[PDB]
């Protein structure tokens, strides 16, 4: 009855039109690609470590 | 595995109390410590690599 | 993104209810007012008839 | 989608059936109306005013029946017309309430849409008899050192929290939530406590803030948050209460472990004092009236650990006493302590000198808690509270000169109370707080120094988990300290000790 009117006035004259997904961007996180930090290169290589320990390790401290 | 290390470690701390030389020893211990009680705290902190699809 | 996605339903249920309160104001200007008395009328005749 | 929903919605209007309804508002205002007519009313019925707003009749009187509004007196008016719901006042109860905050009358206030809910049930029910009723067994793990082993807590008991407000007030509770989140998350449905967190007479904003830290532990899927701010009406939070423990009591009356904290019920004796003053029955002492006994102990004793019979079900309650100023004889409060089981008063002034958290050991104790505790934390735990009621005892007398036997109880009482202090808002797990008990019990933090006790803690977890966390996993386990771990453990110990 009251139903019906509401209803069909309701439904047929609202239309959905919402944002683009370029606008929700801005109101969420975007997207994060792979993040690729390398492979970090240790210290105990190269031969600075080597003649340092052939002299270090000759003394030592108590 | 971890715990073999861990073991004869700290029976080497106490047995490196009863000689001479520490000025570098606690340097290295507190190291390799360090790095593997990163590692327990990664391995804790670990969630599968993936992302959930399924209900996503 | 889920939640945001979420926020403009919301936002579009929101927006779809003053369209509600707009079409409760032209629906009561209309004589369809005085004539859809007579539709409760015979509604209630049959449902009190139900009775 | 949003269309779709909706028009589902004004499908589901479809016609209005005749039935004894209507009555006439007369004298309103001061939150109740005086209707006339509603000849035959089920006493403590929902009637549903054609004000849009429900009330709860309370007064059934000839010629009259005085509605009790249960909503603003804003949109009532006299002469309106007051339609019988028909029905004694009832809420959705069922399992599909975990994880949705709620308001009183059951609202969505996490807005997640309509609540699945397996059933309604009446807002006051009886609290099971004498045989169904057994003795607790399983205890509740807060993570929180002393407040499980000097305060030792199980399930089904009215464990009262007593202290001053805002000391962190809600904290203590929430850690208990988060702790048992690890249990919960648990694939043991007789380790699954389902916690309902009754949240009343707090700012809304307040609870957005709790709401959005038990998301962020996303600790919200297995548990409930029922709200009835400050802002919301007193009649609504005088049924905020009851209410709450209905929906936990489908849970225990699955069977199923649970679990309610009543923050803060004292609010609810304000309401409890607001409405019948507006009701203008007599008042009692300090002003809260004499049914406020009655208040109190109906809601209490609906928490219980129940039998084999009934499925062994519990609904832990942990009800939260605000003390005006620590006013420990007052009527309030004195009132809550005779119902419950045990206290838990927190010291305010160790609160504020820096022990968080605080409890007087003095004024906690636990009825029947000893006896949920597991033989680990009974062992581990085996007289500490003597010996930090000789502290208490030794820093008694403390306020000259210090004889050695003194001294060492000073020493190690000392040390032993920073032991116990723990980071708000991030509590322990109860694997690692058998360990630390040991220590110090053991007497191995006798010695630590102690600027370094902080650092103890965590060496020594970080050190027992890197060694063998064999013996936590037995410990785990078997639940029961055996005379091989004990030695075990004092050999750990005293390795780690010794680094």
């Amino acid at each position: 009855n009251v139903i019906q009117d509401l209803y069909l006035r309701e439904l047929k004259d609202t239309k959905l039109a919402p944002s683009t997904l370029q606008d929700a961007e801005g109101n969420v996180k975007p997207w994060n690609p792979p993040q690729k930090p390398n492979l970090p290169e240790l210290e105990l290589q190269g031969p600075e470590a080597l003649k340092a320990y052939t002299e270090q390790n000759v003394e030592t401290a108590h | 595995a971890k715990s073999a290390a861990n073991k004869l470690d700290w029976a080497k701390v106490i047995s490196s109390l009863r000689i001479t030389g520490s000025t570098a020893t606690q340097l290295s211990s507190f190291k390799k410590r360090n790095d593997e009680a990163r590692r327990q705290l990664l391995e804790l902190q670990s969630q599968p690599t993936e992302v959930d699809f399924s209900h996503y | 993104w889920v939640r945001y996605e979420a926020s403009l339903r919301q936002l579009e249920q929101r927006q779809l209810a003053k369209s509600v309160i707009s079409r409760v104001q032209s629906e009561l200007g209309n004589p369809k007012f005085q004539e859809k008395v007579l539709q409760q009328s015979i509604s209630e005749i049959e449902q009190l008839l139900s009775k | 989608e949003v269309s779709s929903i909706l028009e589902e919605r004004i499908k589901g209007v479809s016609d209005e059936a005749n039935l004894n309804e209507t009555g006439r508002v007369l004298a309103v205002g001061d939150g109740i109306a005086r209707v006339f007519g509603l000849n035959n009313i089920q006493a403590e019925e929902l009637v549903e005013f054609s004000s849009g707003v429900k009330g709860m009749a309370l007064n059934l009187e000839p010629g009259q029946v005085g509605i009790v509004l249960f909503g603003s007196d804003r949109l009532v008016k006299e002469g309106e017309l007051v339609k019988r719901t028909g029905n004694i006042v009832d809420v959705p109860v069922g399992p599909g309430l975990l994880g949705r905050v709620v308001d009183a009358l059951g609202n969505p206030i996490d807005g997640k849409g309509p609540i699945d809910a397996a059933g309604r049930s009446r807002a006051q029910v009886k609290a099971p008899g004498i045989l169904p009723r057994r003795s607790v067994h399983e205890p509740v793990q807060t993570g929180l050192k002393a407040v499980d082993a000097l305060v030792p807590i199980g399930r089904g008991q009215r464990e009262l929290i007593i202290g001053d407000r805002q000391t962190g007030k809600t904290a203590v509770a929430l850690d208990t939530i988060l702790n048992q989140k690890r249990w919960n998350n648990g694939s043991d449905e007789s380790k699954k406590l389902y916690c309902v967190y009754v949240a009343v007479g707090q700012k809304r904003s307040t609870v957005a803030q709790l709401v959005q830290t038990l998301e962020q532990h996303d600790a919200m899927k297995y548990s409930i948050i029922v709200a009835a701010t400050a802002s919301e009406a007193a009649p609504l939070q005088y049924l905020a209460p009851f209410t709450a423990a209905s929906i936990g009591e489908w849970f225990r009356d699955n069977g199923k472990h649970a679990l309610i904290v009543y923050d803060d019920l004292s609010k609810q004796a304000v309401a409890y004092r607001q409405l019948s003053l507006l009701l203008r029955r007599p008042p009692g002492r300090e002003a809260y009236p004499g049914d406020v006994f009655y208040l109190h102990s109906r809601l209490l004793e609906r928490a219980a650990k129940l039998s084999e019979k009934e499925g062994s079900g519990s609904l832990t309650a942990l009800p939260v006493i605000e003390t005006q100023g620590g006013d420990v004889s007052a009527y309030i409060p004195t009132n809550v302590i005779s119902i419950t089981d045990g206290q838990i008063f927190l010291e305010a002034e160790l609160f504020y000198k820096g022990i968080r958290p605080a409890i007087n050991v003095g004024l906690s104790v636990s009825r029947v808690g000893s006896a949920a505790q597991v033989k680990a934390l009974k062992q581990v735990a085996g007289s500490l509270k003597l010996f930090l009621a000789q502290y208490r005892e030794v820093a008694a007398f403390a306020q000259s000169d210090l004889d050695a036997s003194t001294k060492q109880t000073l020493v190690r009482g000392e040390r032993l109370t920073q032991l116990l202090k723990q980071n708000q808002y991030s509590p322990l797990a109860t694997e690692e707080q058998v360990p630390l008990i040991y220590a110090g019990v053991n007497g191995h933090l006798d010695g630590i120094e102690l600027s370094r006790i902080g650092e103890f803690e965590s060496s020594f977890l970080s050190y027992l988990k890197s060694n063998h966390n064999e013996l936590l996993t037995e410990i785990r386990e078997k639940g029961e300290l055996s005379k091989e771990l004990l030695a075990s453990l004092k050999s750990a110990t005293e390795s780690f000790v010794a680094t």
